[PDB]
């Protein structure tokens, strides 16, 4: 029916409205959600969280996870999420420049590997970030 | 009630008339600072201050007199 | 001090009537002797009282007693100087005394009157052998709860008083009855209060004690037992706070 | 001297103040860590339940993970928790001497033993002894909140995705008591199949032992419960759908178990 | 020498009504060494006066001008000798310092307190600025009232610790300059009174916004 | 030691040193009981400000070179109150607390930090 | 102490050792109030460590004397 | 042995016949009473007991006595 | 107490003695407030060292042994000396305290070590 976006860092509840139109990435591309959107079960990945309610919708970014846009609860399980306009675009260009830095200096292999998945974590830091 | 112009005295260590209050204190606390503070205060209302000097310097004497003359105390 | 002891003493040795006798204060009349005994020119005894410190606070300490005719009850106020309880005159003073009443401000702040902390008064004749094994363990009982409320006053504020368990929230909710039944509207301070004085005996006391302390009337508002009599007066006012909490 | 006798005696009334308003406030934070590990619950026990639900449907045969395979231990990553600041009893050198005993056993095992200093005494106490192996001084600016958590993450996937360190066992000390705490060591890679934390040897489930302790007092003194209520997974309509298959879907997954059991170990440590 | 002292303490005191009601406050000094203040002359005149005000290097030292020291000083007479404006305020005044006076131990944990005991810290903090005054400036009854109250309701939560001199200063002067009924109620009355009450807190908001348009 | 008698400026900069060495003496055996790491940013920032101005109230003295080995210095008022505004204020805040000791001026005292700081380099 | 100071000495004795007394109580300060700090930076380590270093060249066992050449 | 009549004592310090043995404490600690105790302790024994009170309070000694009297000892 | 008199080792071992006791007498101010796990690596092993020092120190007497129970040893130099050497080596260091106490020998301290190790 109507669903519950109930999302949740570690320690906390982020984000626990009841909006209209939903629309968050996973593994294989891109995804949306409307209201009673069919049991599902998607490992959202390091992708920006677009969440429309009525009037809005304000990009919420997100390090990856796990959703469930199931009977009347969509919960997004994420190690750690960062909404766009609160993370401020220079600062967020300015670790984007380090990290891409980081990866230039990716000459080992667990460095490399590590080096990727904090610099696309970062990456969509500033991808919900200026917009 | 005795006003000695201190807000610390006069809120929390209330002096009256006719209360015979001890000013105690170590080398350079401020003892004939308050004495000064509550004869300077005492312009106002109508009482007559006594200042006994016991081995002083006539200097010091002196600087206290000076003061309470160029303050009309 | 000797004009007031035997003025009490004729009191009681004549007209067998219970006298007290206030002192005000012990040491100062130690100091004096010893000022009496330096003009004297005697010379001094330790730190610089008299040497005849423990005869001469013999000699007013042993007239008050209980004879066959009557007894002078000597209630002196005494200084500790140099907050020593091993100085000369309060040593001596203490080997004479039987029982100290200790008052605090924290209650006199608050407004526990009198100022009375049940835990810094001691007395001697608190024996069981002395004033019956009940009086006995309801004071033992009453202590031990009010010992452990000051010492749950640190740990109650942080944790939250509903996170203690059943039990140390019992005893915080007994304590709270107790320290506020200590309460006494007096019959000389009721000029300045307004409520009347009252006369408790040992009867009301130890039952009033024995029905807060077993349980039996924890059901009861605090303030339904400050400033009151005894537990008779207790009941009757928190039956009035609760018609008046109605409505 | 009367003067250095009385100054000596306000000198350890100080202390004594000092002291006992340190108490109030470790007490004080003893409250807000607990009051921490109640609001992480949802994270890890809704997972649990999500990642049960996984082995009841692939019906475990359709698994091929990058954090469950074991290859055997040729080089280990013991992982050292420890706290940041002092006075603390010896809550720091009880794990300093376990880490020393628990090398001497498996250095002839696993020849190159990695040590993840994780604290501010433990980055004191390495680089003092000569140089054992220590990939990232994780130390508490700021991180130890969500940044720790998510860097010791960081680290062990990278450490754990090349597959040479693997039978990674870090080193806390669950405060199962409020008087006695040990060092425990729980085997938390390679993750397993099911949500069963990994004890010695990783052969014992440990979803039991696992528990959360809240304050309260025993009669006389304030003392810590072990308390706890805790089920098994329902099926949650297993009609449920895969956005992709479901061996990537759980390898996607298992990062954020990975990173909950980091961030409780972290808050038991504390 | 306890004679001596005795004579001439009890030469001073207030006289009957028929006698005229003269009186005589005797403000002795004794000065003590290395703190020693349970020394025979000490001690002597500690037991024969009524009051002791107590002064301290340490706070001296620390700036807290006079130095007097506030959990050590006593008055056996008492708020009896109080204007009743004085009374109402300090009261209050005495309960804060009290509370303050037991955080003091809590300063340097003023990180992980909660904002209760936090913001009791706050407000005994400002309040020792309140009492620090400058050389021989003594103040009238109503100032001290002016200052006690701004301090005791809650209207220097807002400054910084060290303007709360600098904007109590400003705040007497300006209530002197634009509402001059305060003054002449409490001369009248020497009792606070709610339109009193009401004119200092409209008073103490209108300099507290030309002072931080500043 | 007054304001109309020696100027507020004086006045005001011999008020801060007294209250820093004060709040020093008054933290000292606190920090010799508890360690230096547990203090406040602004108790640290305190601390190493009046150690480093108990250095600086130290002088090589004209008659005391025997003693020291170093020449005497004359230091006047406007140079004393100087360095003790920008010592109190935080500019040196990062020079070593032994470049304050036997120094006459300030700008000598920059210098002995810049001299340490070279002897390291070496 | 010491009421004559560097004339108490010679030349070159006083080229070697004049500011040593100040220095070596400076240090003894430094070492002694060095062990609150947990972490000491470099400049203040390698001064602690000479003073250390300092204060075990000043044994002396007994009956033995040290000329002016062995001093120096 | 003197039997002091006391577990205590007996058990670890045996006094015996002819050994001066010191009772030494703060006010109120029961010496009085151990030293009544041990004299009480003699009535089977052929040892007569003697005790003095130098400076001892009236009431104090009175009591002494009269418990004394009370057990006929 | 001076080596031309009493013998090099016997002059060192004492001046080691000396020395470790001078040490635990300073910490023993802090230890007294804060307790032993708050001291170094080298403050801990010379609080330990001290520690079974000064309870190797005694010695059940002759003219005692109706008060303690214990017969009395006799101990002179030739083990005295050694006994110490053994216990500021630190070769000892395993075992607890109570093994040095009332004992004469360093062999019978080791002995009653092995009994409190036979009482598991
Ligand atoms: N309330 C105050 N505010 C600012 N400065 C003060 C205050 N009280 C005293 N001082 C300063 O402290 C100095 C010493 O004051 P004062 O001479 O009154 O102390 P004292 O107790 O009389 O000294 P002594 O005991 O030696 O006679 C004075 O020079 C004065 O400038
Ligand atoms: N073994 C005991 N059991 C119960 N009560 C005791 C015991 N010993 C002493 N008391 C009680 O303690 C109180 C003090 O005892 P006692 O008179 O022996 O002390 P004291 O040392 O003589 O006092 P002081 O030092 O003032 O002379 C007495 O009232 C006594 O009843």
């Amino acid at each position: 029916m109507t669903l519950n976006l109930c999302v949740l860092t570690p320690n906390r509840s982020i984000w626990n409205s009841e909006v209209k139109e939903i629309i968050l990435s996973t593994n294989s591309g891109q995804i949306g959600v409307l209201p009673n959107h069919a049991p599902t079960a998607t490992a959202v990945d390091i992708g920006i969280l677009r969440i429309r309610l009525n009037d809005q919708w304000l990009t919420l970014a997100l390090m990856g996870g796990f959703a469930r846009i199931g009977n009347n609860e969509i919960t997004i399980l994420v190690n750690d999420a960062e909404r766009g306009s609160d993370i401020d675009p220079q600062e967020a260009q300015q670790t984007l420049e380090i990290a891409e830095a980081n990866l230039r200096k990716a000459e080992g292999k667990r460095q490399k590997i590590e080096a990727n998945l904090a610099l696309r974590r970062a990456r969509t830091r500033v991808e919900a970030s200026n917009t | 009630p005795l006003q000695t112009g201190l807000i610390a005295i006069d809120a929390m260590i209330p002096v009256g008339r006719g209360q015979r209050e001890l000013i105690i204190g170590d080398r350079q606390t401020g003892k004939t600072a308050v004495a000064t503070d509550t004869i300077l205060n005492q312009q106002g209302q109508n009482v007559i201050c006594v200042y006994v000097a016991i081995g002083q310097k006539a200097s010091s004497v002196a600087q206290v007199v000076t003061n309470f003359q160029e303050r009309g105390a | 001090g000797l004009t007031a002891l035997t003025m009490a003493e004729y009191f009681r040795d004549v007209n067998e009537q219970d006298v007290l006798l206030f002192i005000d204060n012990i040491f100062r009349f130690v100091q004096a002797g010893s000022e009496v005994s330096a003009l004297l020119g005697r010379m001094p005894s330790a730190v610089g009282y008299q040497p005849t410190l423990s005869t001469e606070m013999g000699s007013l300490q042993e007239r008050i007693t209980s004879t066959k005719e009557g007894s002078i009850t000597s209630i002196q106020a005494v200084y500790v100087p140099a907050d020593d309880l091993t100085d000369p005159a309060p040593a001596t003073t203490f080997a004479h005394l039987d029982a100290t009443t200790v008052l605090s401000r924290g209650l006199a702040a608050k407004g526990i009157y009198p100022a009375v902390d049940p835990l810094d008064s001691t007395s001697t004749m608190l024996q069981p052998r002395i004033v019956g094994e009940e009086h006995y363990e309801i004071a033992q009982r009453v202590k031990e709860t009010l010992q452990r409320y000051k010492e749950l006053q640190d740990i109650i504020a942080i944790l939250g008083l509903d996170e203690l368990s059943e039990e140390d929230r019992l005893t915080v909710a007994r304590a709270r009855k107790i320290e506020r039944f200590l309460s006494q509207p007096f019959f000389v301070a009721e000029v300045f209060t307004g409520s009347p004085g009252k006369y408790v005996g040992l009867a009301e006391t130890i039952r009033g004690f024995q029905l807060i302390l077993s349980g039996e009337l924890d059901s009861l508002p605090e303030q339904a037992f400050y400033l009151v009599g005894n537990i008779d007066e207790a009941t009757a006012k928190a039956m009035n706070l609760e018609m008046e909490s109605k409505l | 001297n009367l003067r250095e006798l009385r100054d000596r005696i306000g000198s350890v009334k100080n202390t004594q103040k000092i002291t006992e308003a340190m108490k109030l406030v470790a007490a004080a934070k003893v409250r807000r860590a607990q009051e921490a590990v109640v609001n992480g619950r949802p994270f890890s026990e809704t997972l649990v339940e999500v990642l049960y639900n996984m082995n009841e449907q692939l019906q475990t045969e359709d698994v091929d993970v990058p954090l469950t395979k074991i290859r055997t231990v040729k080089k280990v990553a013991l992982m050292v928790v420890t706290g940041d600041r002092g006075l603390c009893g010896g809550f720091n050198n009880m794990l300093l001497k376990k880490a020393e005993s628990r090398i001497a056993e498996l250095k002839k095992l696993g020849v190159d033993y990695t040590i993840i200093s994780i604290g501010k005494k433990g980055n004191t106490y390495f680089i003092r002894r000569p140089e054992i192996p220590v990939d990232r001084y994780f130390d508490g600016t700021n991180l130890p909140t969500a940044k720790e958590a998510q860097a010791i993450a960081d680290d062990v996937f990278s450490l754990f995705v090349s597959e040479e360190v693997d039978k990674v066992e870090m080193l806390y000390t669950k405060f199962v008591s409020l008087v006695k705490s040990d060092p425990v060591i729980h085997t938390l890679l390679p993750l397993s199949p099911k949500g069963e934390i990994c004890d010695i040897n990783g052969k014992c489930v440990d979803a039991a032992e696992d528990e959360l302790f809240r304050l309260t007092t025993k009669e006389g003194k304030l003392t810590v419960e072990r308390d706890m209520i805790k089920t098994e997974t329902p099926a949650f309509s297993p009609i449920l759908e895969f956005e992709q298959d479901p061996a990537q879907i759980l390898d996607a997954l298992l990062p954020l178990y990975l990173n909950s059991q980091i961030l409780r170990a972290l808050q038991e440590s504390l | 020498v306890f004679y001596l002292h005795s004579r001439l303490l009890e030469r001073a005191a207030k006289l009957s009504s028929l006698l005229g009601e003269g009186s005589m406050t005797a403000l002795p000094i004794v000065e003590t060494q290395a703190g020693d203040v349970s020394a025979y002359i000490p001690t002597n005149v500690i037991s024969i006066t009524d009051g002791q005000i107590f002064l301290s290097a340490d706070l001296f030292n620390a700036g807290i001008r006079p130095a007097i020291n506030v959990g050590i000083s006593v008055s056996r007479v008492g708020s009896a000798a109080q204007i009743k404006a004085m009374k109402k305020v300090a009261g209050k005044l005495k309960l804060e310092l009290a509370q303050f006076a037991e955080l003091e131990a809590f300063a340097q944990f003023a990180s992980d307190l909660d904002k209760a005991t936090q913001n009791q810290l706050a407000r005994g903090q400002r309040l020792r600025e309140l009492l620090k005054q400058p050389q021989s400036a003594p103040l009238t009854v109503e100032e001290q009232v002016m200052t006690i109250y701004t301090g005791t309701n809650g209207y220097l939560d807002s400054l910084e610790l060290d303007q709360v001199r600098k904007y109590l200063v400003e705040l007497r002067t300006y209530v002197k300059t634009n509402k001059p009924e305060f003054q002449e109620i409490i001369s009248s009355t020497k009792t606070f009174t709610e339109e009193a009450e009401a004119l200092l807190k409209e008073a103490i908001q209108e300099q507290m916004e030309r002072f931080l348009l500043q």
